[PDB]
Formats: structure tokens, C-alpha cells, sequence
């Protein structure tokens, strides 16, 4: 019945406009003429020498507009305008004579989102990803298909989870796994660090998380990428040194911006925590975080996965064997993989034969091996 | 010499007229309208003529 409805309007529409649009373009004069009169008159309208700031809007047809000597001066808009584009702080334009309100122009924003936004897409994807099938379904069910199918969701009856933590040792590909997200999902991935929120003075760290927030919502229903926070707060403690009580607030601010008093879009929370026993207890509120995932050092087959999938771009030679690697039976994540790889590399390199080597790849098994 | 003496009397004749600001271009759109910064005083948009 939805579908006769959309169907039968939409064939309405095309029918309506289509036809009777193209009766008048048949019979195109008396559009061009009058196009050309108005943009004459607009321009007649004064533009000379011209610009202004928006401090504020009464109403419609009234607003303050300030100038760079402070010239406040209210004035009576011009329905000329845009309108609805006049947000304050907009950059205006004002008449030279009678400083009318004409024209809005900002086309330039602060590059914090060209600087928390690298490489949208990275070299990794899924593919590149190798092994953690469940945890990577798990995340799929949390992030994507929410955003690629918001159907199910919305005939069932439930919205989706809003922030996931992936806990797990100092390395198990959790920046691969929101780097994958991002290159797959077509939603502005934002990226963030826990070694720069910690601002010099109070209140510039939550000031920062706010606006980090709030330019998540706007500019894009994505990701937002909180790696490691034990540095950061690590529950609310008695609240005495003052760093450690700045850093706490600014943790409540983090809460509220997760789920606050007023409401929250279509931008899911995405932590990387290397230990989560020590982070607040009430920061993983089960109405707030869900789905943590356990993100735990790879398995043998897990580790023979990583190695292909990292040595795909690498010509492995036919003496090369990649089981002396999988035979040690301790820490090795995939990025110690990865570094095994490099370090095979280039020792290869060093010793100027181009194909890597057995030797050459224990060499980088001993050598990247830190205990 | 002559065009150097007439050229000298205008020159005093109509140097009452005043001269021109400096300003900086920051951006350019549609030939009607173009973007400078007018120093010391704010940025805002011109009406290029026909150079
Ligand atoms: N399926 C996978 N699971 C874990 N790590 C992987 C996987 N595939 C590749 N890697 C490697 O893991 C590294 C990234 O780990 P990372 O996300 O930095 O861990 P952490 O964020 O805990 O430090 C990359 O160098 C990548 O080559
Ligand atoms: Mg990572």
C-alpha cells in the first residue's frame, strides 16, 4: 500500500512537472526576460564596497550586523538574502551607504577536520585484514549495516548501538579494524588520539571534546575514533591533585556527549583501549557503550593469516618458509608481524641479495622480539 | 618640450583629485564581483572594471 502511495505521487510528479514545464520552455519568453531584470535590480541594489559579520538575528527582516571596527549597527535585511544561511558569527554582506544586509560569503572553516581527517580510505581493508572473523562481523552488526541498511533496525523496532570497545594488548589491529570501517563505510571516519585532548589549561580539553563532537554530528553521520583513554581520567578518583580533576571533567563531558540530557545523531563511538579492569565504571554504562570485543593476540592460524596477508605485497622466495615464524608460541600481534616483515626486508636489502631469506627472517624474529 | 610644459601644468591642475587605496586580492569569483582585503581595514568585494 506504501509503495502504491509513493508510487502513485511520484508518477504525479513527473507527469505534472515534467509536461507542463516543458509547455512553458516550448514557449521559453517571459522567463528569461524577467530572469534578466531581477539580477539587474539584485545588483542595482548596492554593491559597492561591502562586507559584515553576523553577531546575532532578531527576526526575521531585522539582525545585527558588526563590522570590523566594531560597526554593531542594526539593520532591516534585505529579503533579497539567501536567508536561513545566516547563522551567527556568518560573515555578511553589507551595503557601502545603508549597510543592508545583501549577501552571506564564510566558503572556509576551521582545517581541525582536514587535520583529525587523513586518508580516509587507508591502504587497509578488510582483505588486509586477516583472521578475527567474529569480531569483525560483531563490529559490522554495531556499524555498518546499521548506516548501509537503516531498515531493519527501524521496522524492528530498536536503534543501534551507539559506542563499541575493542579491548585488548598493546596491539591487536584495533586502529586496522577503524581504519577498515572507515575505508568501507562511506561515512567521514574521524580519527583521535588520547595524547592531545590533555590540554595545558583547565577547560581548553573539554572545550576541544565539544567542538570534536559536535563537528562529528555535523559534517558527516560517521565514526568517531577515542583511542586510548586509560591516560585519560581512568574512573573519577577522590578529585584531588588538580591535573587529575581537570582530566575528570573533562571524562563528564566525554559522558555527556555520549548520552546527555538533549539528544544524539547518527554518529557511533568507536574506543580502542589496551586495558579496560581500570577505566571508569560508569563511562561503560551498558546505555551508552555495548559490545565490548575482545581484541586478543592472533592464534597459530591467526598467525599464519597476518603473515600472508601482510607478505601478499612481499615475494616471499621459494626457500623462504613462513613456519619458523608461526612456531614461537608467545606475544607477537600483527603489528609484530608486520615488523618481522619489514625487518626481513630490509636486513634482505642490507645484505644486498634481493630475495629475502630464511636466516634473514629469524634474524628479524630475534631482533623484533623484545623479551 | 612643449608636451613636457603642458604635461607639467595638468599635472598641477588636477592633482586635487585623490588617489587610490592598496588592497590585497583574497579571492575572485563571477567577473562582476571579486574578493579583497582592503589594509588596514576589513576584507570585502569589488566590482572589477574592464582591465
Ligand atoms: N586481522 C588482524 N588482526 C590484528 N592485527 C592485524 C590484522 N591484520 C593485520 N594486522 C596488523 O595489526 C597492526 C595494527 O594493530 P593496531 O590496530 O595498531 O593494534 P593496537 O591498536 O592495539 O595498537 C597492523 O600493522 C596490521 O598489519
Ligand atoms: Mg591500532
Amino acid at each position: 500500500r506504501l509503495k502504491l502511495l509513493k508510487l502513485e505521487r511520484i508518477k504525479d510528479y513527473l507527469l505534472m512537472e515534467e509536461e507542463f514545464i516543458r509547455n512553458q520552455e516550448q514557449m521559453k519568453p517571459l522567463e528569461e526576460k524577467q530572469e534578466e531584470e531581477r539580477s539587474k535590480v539584485d545588483d542595482l541594489r548596492g554593491t559597492p564596497m561591502s562586507v559584515g559579520t553576523l553577531e546575532e538575528i532578531i527576526d526575521d527582516n531585522h539582525a545585527i550586523v558588526s563590522t570590523s571596527v566594531g560597526s554593531e549597527h542594526y539593520v532591516s535585511i534585505l529579503s533579497f538574502v539567501d536567508k536561513d544561511l545566516l547563522e551567527p558569527g556568518c560573515s555578511v554582506l553589507l551595503n557601502h551607504k545603508v549597510h543592508a544586509v545583501i549577501g552571506v560569503l564564510m566558503d572556509d572553516t576551521d582545517p581541525l577536520v582536514t587535520v583529525m581527517k587523513v586518508e580516509k580510505a587507508p591502504q587497509e581493508t578488510y582483505a588486509d585484514i586477516g583472521g578475527l572473523d567474529n569480531q569483525i562481523q560483531e563490529i559490522k552488526e554495531s556499524v555498518e549495516l546499521p548506516l548501509t541498511h537503516p531498515e531493519y533496525y527501524e521496522e524492528m523496532g530498536i536503534k543501534p548501538p551507539k559506542g563499541v570497545i575493542l579491548y585488548g594488548p598493546p596491539g591487536t589491529g584495533k586502529t586496522l579494524l577503524a581504519k577498515a570501517v572507515a575505508n568501507q563505510t562511506s561515512a567521514t571516519f574521524l580519527r583521535v588520539v588520547g595524547s592531545e585532548l590533555i590540554q595545558k589549561y583547565l577547560g581548553d580539553g573539554p572545550k576541544l571534546v565539544r567542538e570534536l563532537f559536535r563537528v562529528a554530528e555535523e559534517h558527516a553521520p560517521s565514526i568517531v575514533f577515542i583511542d586510548e583513554i586509560d591516560a585519560i581520567g581512568t574512573k573519577r578518583y577522590d578529585s584531588n591533585s588538580g591535573g587529575e580533576r581537570e582530566i575528570q571533567r573533562t571524562m563528564l563531558e566525554l559522558l555527556n556527549q555520549l548520552d546527555g540530557f538533549d539528544s544524539r545523531g547518527d554518529v557511533k563511538v568507536i574506543m580502542a583501549t589496551n586495558r579496560i579492569e581500570t577505566l571508569d565504571p560508569a563511562l561503560i554504562r551498558p546505555g551508552r557503550i555495548d559490545r565490548k570485543i575482545e581484541f586478543p593476540l592472533p592464534d597459530e592460524k591467526t598467525k599464519k593469516r597476518i603473515f600472508q596477508i601482510h607478505t601478499s605485497r612481499m615475494t616471499l622466495a621459494d626457500d623462504v618458509t613462513l613456519d619458523d615464524l608461526i612456531m614461537a608460541k608467545d606475544d607477537l600481534s600483527g603489528a609484530d608481524i608486520k615488523a618481522i616483515c619489514t625487518e626481513a626486508g630490509l636486513m634482505a636489502l642490507r645484505e644486498r641479495r634481493m630475495k629475502v631469506t630464511n636466516e634473514d627472517f629469524k634474524k628479524s624474529k630475534e631482533n623484533v622480539l623484545y623479551k | 618640450l612643449n608636451a613636457k610644459v603642458r604635461l607639467l601644468r595638468e599635472e598641477l591642475q588636477l592633482l586635487q583629485e585623490q588617489g587610490s587605496y592598496v588592497g590585497e586580492v583574497v579571492r575572485a569569483m563571477d567577473k562582476k564581483k571579486v574578493l579583497v582585503k582592503v589594509h588596514p581595514e576589513g576584507k570585502f568585494v569589488v566590482d572589477v572594471d574592464k582591465n
